C-alpha cells in the first residue's frame, strides 16, 4: 500500500558467426588439374617400359 | 506459413481487413515443420533433416 510505492517496481535468436578468426582470399588458380594426368600418364610409361624389359627377355 | 502445433486438429487464421482487386484465388497444403528449413535466415541450425 505505501513506503516502497513511491518509486515504481523466449525461443531461438539463432546468430552464426561465433568466437573464430578472421579470413583472405586470392585468385591465381588452378594449375592441380594437370599433374592428376601427369601422374596416372607417367604411371602407364613405368608399367610400359617394365613390358620393354619381359618383351626383349621373351627373345 | 503456419504453424500447426502436436495433436492438435483445427487450426484457425486470420487476415485483417484490406482490398481484394484482382485476387485469384486459394492453393494450401500440409507440411512437416522439421522437412521446412526457416526462409529468413542465412543458415538453420535446427533443420537437422536432409
Amino acid at each position: 500500500a505505501a513506503a516502497a510505492m513511491t518509486a515504481t517496481r523466449m525461443p531461438s535468436s539463432g546468430s552464426s558467426p561465433s568466437v573464430p578468426s578472421s579470413i583472405i582470399a586470392e585468385e591465381k588458380l588452378l594449375a592441380l588439374l594437370a599433374e592428376l594426368e601427369a601422374l596416372s600418364r607417367q604411371l602407364a610409361a613405368l608399367t610400359q617400359q617394365v613390358s620393354e624389359l619381359r618383351e626383349q627377355q621373351q627373345q | 506459413l503456419y504453424p500447426i502445433p502436436a495433436k492438435a486438429t483445427n487450426v484457425p487464421i486470420s487476415i485483417p481487413s484490406r482490398n481484394w482487386a484482382a485476387f485469384r484465388g486459394w492453393s494450401f497444403t500440409r507440411l512437416k515443420t522439421k522437412e521446412t528449413p526457416s526462409l529468413g535466415s542465412g543458415f538453420d541450425p535446427y533443420f537437422v533433416y536432409s
